[PDB]
């Protein structure tokens, strides 16, 4: 099974995965404008699955920007399909080879979609307006599975952002806080133990992303 | 698993990033039905990028695969309102026959003087680092060859005082290393740059660097996305730069923290220069206080009986350059710095005490600067300074060090080498004026003599440079006649940019080429610039978008019935679907191909160029008028394969040059038509052609170095990322120029751990990279050369006298308002400046009390033209901004998100406000100096709501109207709305 590093303190915010997952998956352009910063769009939609969140803090006096790269977590025990589950297993897959957590357009037949998007603790998915269908980062399966990594990881020029065997991503993720701890004493790895995508944080993770952290 | 992938059966290309110069590579998949693409994406294989893209390269595909590419050429009548669609045929026919009259109305055979110049001063060309290498070359030729003399473009605003201030020190105005070897940096200064959203893959090394222990400093007024990542940030008032460098070399020099054997072998310290040479109070002798200008003789170094600059090489003589140094810089102490800059002592010393550690032989400090201010009279002196600092430390030519000079656009390198500037052939070879009738004269002009047998003084082959670019362009004329056939300038007269659109404000301009160039928005003072347009009674523009320059008419406050001019706006292909070259910030030249063909219905650059050249030529050979040799005779049939078209290949093969004739130079033969192998084989007498002597060895009888994928790299090469198998970087393959500066006399590294080069005495040769200068250790006194090998005597200049503002760096104020005195000496403001109130206090209105700078983001590109007709980019950019302090919003009443007005004396604009904390009013001197920042990303064309050109607001960097623009540093209000 699959996992990432997605390292903060090496991002430059120069939103190549974001626009990354949209061209490999065709997704289009939203609606935004500029409403005093430069993140945007302001949040995830069910076009946008790859959202690079910007939030200036001064930290000891000093000013400071902190980069957010979100996406689903594809949590290893997924509260979205288990709660969708309920009403049609086969609405969202959860892959075992991969342990992708899989939005489908079966997602349009739920009846209850409110409750499923209430039920991640990340606020992730998202609903398209014209019916109950939702989609999120699909993890890039396809490339995945055929032997390719995913488009925002590929493009990523700091390694910010990283894939592979999800112990290796443990691994690595522990690794480089141990790296920064000291000098960043702040510093902690977002629920490490709950999912796969594993964001490190120099500082507390709710200063980049208020669902940072479930 | 089951998946299949989009692109399974498409057909895969190599491209190359069409944005800014980092060079990254791309994949493309081309759907075979519909010739379209299905994806771009990195190539994962690529050294520079590794298959990573910053938001601009990743959303290529929504570029190509655009909806609002016009379909088909587009004509604007005279006082139409409305474009018309025509065919191809009749829009070049038609084009071609106004290029004919127009010239043949506005050509001079003799001037007034009676000077024969055979130049046409009616129609004028911008443009553009947009295009490939082949294109820029057959463009050039092709306006040269119609006796244009205005010939100008992108290069011309940002990189004209780097390449000034870089040629004076090193010899050559390019960046000096490249983009991997930033890795092997151990302290990286940003300083004028903004490289993590202006160069984003640069990051990659940067931060490569970090990890390896290096440290990382960013200065600039503003705390930006590149700050984050560095360990030490320093803000420091715009334009300060100059104090903040003078005072490094002055703790540099006092602390004896240069490379010593280093400043003797390879820079001039040792110099003794004249007893003319004075400095007081702010002018260096020599001041005519009328003309503004400095007698430079004044300046000149004191010569031995051979006419070689004597020297003191332990640096005592109290007239050598290193002693001159000492005296001059002892006024930049830090207390004044701190003062002058806004920046704390204590950081301004943590900056110097990083940064000057790397003046250790095994240690490498870098210099990583973009474009910096466009006033040559703030510009020059602060890239100078650095430079000089650069020299100190001994970090010309090594791994990890350098003046990395980054340039802007993916081919901007390429445009400049191709000389689309008024001042300048191909490789850099000076353009013929009106007082230098003859051939020989040029040559003479344009040729440096070294007495010294020791310095290979390079430029001594200047003629055989001359003649085969003249006769890559006109192979059957012999070269004093071939000469007669180049336009000269008026004595004096400055064609470029700068006067360009004064020019053609004031009626001069007829006909107008805005190819690949958007200046609408990218000129200064953009409402008179626009009004400038409308004196044109025809104009050519050739874009991938409708926009702001070709839709000029129908803009902002115009009478479309008003205006008369003709407009012939042609669609042209966008990068991956074109095949040549393009030259990145490090002398890379690589190959691209295509990928999906030409959006119907839009034609290539080179294409384009060829038929309307074809057509011009068929018409004057008809119809000669005054002089039609230089028209007529142009060989274009360099340019085609056997079908008539455009032939990338053909063209690469004349810029590399080949054989008109056999001939021998040393133990090497050539045969009439075959391609020669290195610009060392070149020859003065019309045996051969090269359309840009700096690619000889680019394409050769060996094959097209260019499109090489070697990965291949000995240990030694490995250890930098040199890489020299991957494509081909100019001049023969030397990737990191100076690089005999990098080891000792004997020719032993400085630092073994990161080599450059190193000699190989069994072999006679240098390993590593390739020697920048192949000759001997500089300790072989008969054999060897000296390290600067473009420079007269060998040696980089420290002190360098050919500056019009002096031979060293000195601090003046760079702005008139607010009135702000500065502690170096009694004179304000640089004295070779003309636009600034001298006798009378300068009046600064209150109306306008706030500085403004422009800037970039990292998500678009230029005037936005491409990017905000590219969705993905508009979404996380979409609309013009200004950036404030939460102080000056407190004191206007701004909340963030507020839509602002901006005004100067030149116009108005709205923005959305971004308050932040990232930037800070300067306290100077009892004063709160506000700056705010705004990005010049966006134009009324498109789309409805995202605002117009941050140029409305800016006035030149001179006298003139409009022209350069001063970029970095205007006055206005911010309001809001
Ligand atoms: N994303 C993106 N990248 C680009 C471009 C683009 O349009 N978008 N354009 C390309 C081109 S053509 C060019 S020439 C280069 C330009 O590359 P840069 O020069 O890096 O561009 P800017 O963003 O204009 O300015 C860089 C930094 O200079 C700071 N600054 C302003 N005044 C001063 C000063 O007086 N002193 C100092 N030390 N800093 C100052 C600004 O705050 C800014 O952060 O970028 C190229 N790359
Ligand atoms: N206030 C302020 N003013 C500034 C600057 C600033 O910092 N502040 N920057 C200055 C510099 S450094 C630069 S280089 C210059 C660029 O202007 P310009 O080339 O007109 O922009 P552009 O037109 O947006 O970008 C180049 C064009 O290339 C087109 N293009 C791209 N590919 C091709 C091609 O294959 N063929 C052709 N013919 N064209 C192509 C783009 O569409 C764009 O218009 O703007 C100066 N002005
Ligand atoms: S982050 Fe949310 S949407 Fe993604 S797997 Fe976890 S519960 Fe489901
Ligand atoms: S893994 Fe694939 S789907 Fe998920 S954020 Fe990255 S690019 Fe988008
Ligand atoms: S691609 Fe990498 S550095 Fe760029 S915004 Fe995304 S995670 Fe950050
Ligand atoms: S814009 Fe520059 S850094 Fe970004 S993908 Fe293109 S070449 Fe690379
Ligand atoms: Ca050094
Ligand atoms: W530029």
């Amino acid at each position: 099974s699959k996992g990432f590093f997605v390292d903060t303190t090496r991002c430059t915010a120069c939103r190549g995965c974001q626009v990354a997952c949209k061209q490999w998956h065709g997704n289009p352009a939203t609606p935004t404008e500029n409403t005093g910063f430069h993140q945007n769009p302001p949040d995830f939609n069910f076009h946008t699955y790859k959202l690079v969140r910007m939030h200036e803090q001064e930290i000891d006096g000093r000013i400071d920007w902190l980069f957010f790269p979100d996406q689903c977590r594809h949590c290893i025990a997924p509260p979205c399909k288990a709660t969708a589950d309920m009403e049609d297993e086969s609405a969202i897959i959860h892959d075992d080879a991969t342990g992708c957590v899989l939005f489908t357009p079966k997602t349009k037949d739920l009846e209850d979609y409110e409750s499923v998007i209430s039920a991640c603790p990340y606020d992730v998915p998202r609903k398209v307006a014209e019916s109950n269908q939702m989609a999120k980062c699909d993890m890039c399966i396809d490339r995945i599975t055929n032997g390719l990594r995913p488009a925002c990881v590929t493009s990523c020029p700091t390694g910010a952002m990283n894939f592979g065997d999800l112990s290796e991503m443990e691994a690595m993720a522990s690794a480089r806080l141990a790296e920064i701890k000291a000098a960043y004493s702040d510093a902690k790895l977002c629920d490490p133990d709950d999912v796969r995508v594993i964001f490190l944080t120099a500082h507390n993770p709710k200063l980049y992303h208020e669902y940072a952290v479930a | 698993a089951t998946m299949a992938l989009k692109t399974v059966d498409a057909k895969q290309t190599t491209s190359v990033c069409c944005y800014c110069s980092v060079g990254c590579g791309l994949i493309v998949h081309t759907d075979k039905k519909t010739n379209r693409a299905i994806n771009v994406e990195g190539d994962p294989d690529h050294p520079i990028n590794e298959g990573s893209l910053c938001a601009k390269g990743a959303s290529t595909w929504q570029l190509a695969e655009n909806e609002r590419r016009p379909a088909n050429p587009l004509y604007r009548a005279p006082g139409s309102d409305q474009w018309e669609e025509k065919s191809w045929d009749w829009m070049l026919d038609t084009i071609a026959e106004r290029v004919a009259k127009t010239r043949e109305a506005t050509f001079v055979t003799k001037n007034a003087k009676g000077q024969v110049v055979n130049r046409c001063d009616g129609i004028a060309s911008v443009g553009s680092a947009a295009m490939d290498n082949e294109e820029c070359w057959i463009y050039q030729a092709w306006l040269r060859s119609l006796g244009l003399f205005y010939i100008e473009h992108q290069a011309r605003i940002x990189h004209s005082a780097t390449v000034a201030a870089l040629a004076e020190s090193y010899g050559r105005g390019a960046m000096t290393n490249h983009w991997i070897d930033l890795k092997n940096s151990d302290v990286i200064l940003m300083m004028g740059s903004n490289p993590a959203e202006n160069h984003p893959i640069s990051f990659k090394w940067v931060m490569r660097a970090k990890d390896k222990g290096a440290t990382l400093i960013h200065v600039d007024p503003r705390y930006t996305r590149t700050s984050t990542k560095c360990d030490l940030y320093a803000p420091l008032r715009s334009g300060s730069d100059i104090a903040f460098l003078n005072g490094m070399t002055k703790y540099i020099l006092e602390k004896e923290l240069y490379f010593k054997d280093y400043v003797v072998n390879y820079t001039n310290a040792s110099f003794i220069v004249g007893e003319g040479f004075a400095f007081e109070e702010g002018l260096f002798a020599g001041y005519n206080k009328e003309t503004r200008k400095y007698d430079k003789s004044k300046w000149g170094f004191e010569r031995d009986e051979n006419g070689n600059p004597k020297r003191d090489e332990t640096l005592k003589h109290p007239r050598c350059v290193f002693q001159i140094m000492k005296k001059h810089y002892e006024r930049y102490d830090l207390d004044k710095i701190s003062a002058i800059c806004g920046t704390p002592k204590e950081l301004i010393l943590k900056v110097y005490d990083a940064y000057c550690a790397t003046g250790k032989p095994d240690k490498a400090g870098t210099i990583m600067y973009a474009m910096g201010w466009t006033q040559h009279t703030v510009g020059v002196q602060n890239i100078r300074a650095m430079s000089i600092n650069q020299l100190l430390l001994g970090n010309i030519g090594v791994a990890g060090g350098g003046v990395n000079a980054l340039r802007g656009e993916a081919n901007v390198q390429g445009s400049t080498d191709h000389g689309l500037l008024m001042h300048i052939y191909p490789g850099y070879l000076g353009t013929a004026r009106a007082s230098i009738p003859t051939y020989e004269e040029y040559t003479k002009k344009f040729t440096p003599v070294s007495k010294d047998p020791q310095s290979a003084n390079w430029w001594s082959n200047f003629p055989k440079y001359s003649a085969s670019y003249i006769k890559s362009m006109w192979p059957d004329a012999d070269l004093n006649e071939a000469y007669g056939y180049l336009p000269k300038g008026e004595d004096g007269k400055d064609y470029s940019w700068l006067t360009l659109f004064d020019d053609m404000f004031q009626g001069k301009i007829k006909g107008f080429f805005a190819w690949g160039q958007n200046p609408a928005c990218s000129g200064a003072n953009s409402n008179k610039t626009r009004e400038a347009l409308t004196k044109l009674d025809w104009m050519v523009n050739v874009n991938i978008f409708d926009n702001e320059t070709g839709s000029f008419w129908r803009g902002p406050d115009m009478d479309p019935k008003k205006i008369k001019t003709e407009v012939f706006f042609l669609p042209c292909a966008v990068a991956i679907e074109k095949e040549g070259s393009i030259s990145n910030s490090g002398r890379w030249m690589q190959w691209r191909y295509v990928g999906p063909e030409p959006r119907k219905n839009a034609i290539p650059d080179g294409d384009l160029i060829v038929e309307l050249a074809k057509r011009v030529q068929k018409l004057l050979a008809k119809t000669p008028g005054k002089l039609a040799a230089p028209v007529t005779k142009l060989k274009t049939d360099y340019w085609v394969n056997d079908h008539g078209h455009f032939d990338p290949h053909k063209i690469a093969k004349l810029i590399n040059g080949f054989a008109l004739k056999d001939f021998k130079v040393g133990d090497v033969e050539y045969k009439a038509g075959q391609q020669i192998a290195t610009f060392g084989h070149l020859q003065a007498d019309g045996s051969t052609t090269s359309g840009c002597w700096i690619y000889t060895g680019s394409y050769t009888e060996k094959g097209n170095m260019a499109a090489r994928r070697d990965k291949t790299q000995t240990d030694m090469q490995a250890k930098i990322g040199l890489y020299p198998g991957w494509t081909w970087a100019w001049p023969v393959n030397r990737r990191i120029i100076y690089n005999r500066a990098s080891v000792d006399l004997n020719g032993k590294p400085y630092a073994p751990e990161k080599a450059v080069v190193e000699w190989n005495a069994a072999e006679k040769k240098w390993v590593g990279d390739v020697p920048d200068g192949p000759w001997p250790p500089q300790a072989d006194k008969e054999k060897g050369k000296r390290a600067f090998i473009m420079k007269p005597e060998g040696y980089a200049y420290l002190y360098g006298p050919g500056r019009e503002d002096g031979p060293l760096p000195e601090y003046y104020e760079p702005m008139e308002c607010p009135v702000i005195e500065h502690p170096f000496s009694k004179t304000l403001h640089n004295p070779t400046a003309l636009h600034f109130a001298t006798e009378e206090k300068a009046v600064c209105d209150p109306r306008y009390p706030f500085i403004c700078s422009t800037y970039r983001v990292t998500e678009h590109w230029q005037t936005g033209l491409m990017t905000r007709n590219t969705p993905w980019l508009l979404e996380a950019e979409p609309q013009m901004f200004c950036e404030m302090s939460e102080e000056l919003a407190t004191l206007r009443g701004i909340k963030n998100g507020d839509k602002v007005i901006l005004e100067s004396v030149r116009g108005k604009l709205w923005a959305k406000a971004i308050i932040t904390k990232r930037i800070k009013p300067f306290a100077i001197q009892g004063q709160q100096v506000h700056m705010v920042g705004i990005p010049w990303h966006y134009g009324w064309s498109f789309p409805k709501n995202g605002g117009d050109a941050a140029n409305i607001l800016t006035p030149s960097v001179g006298n003139p109207n409009t022209g350069i623009p001063e970029t970095k540093a205007f006055m206005v209000n911010v309001t809001k709305a």
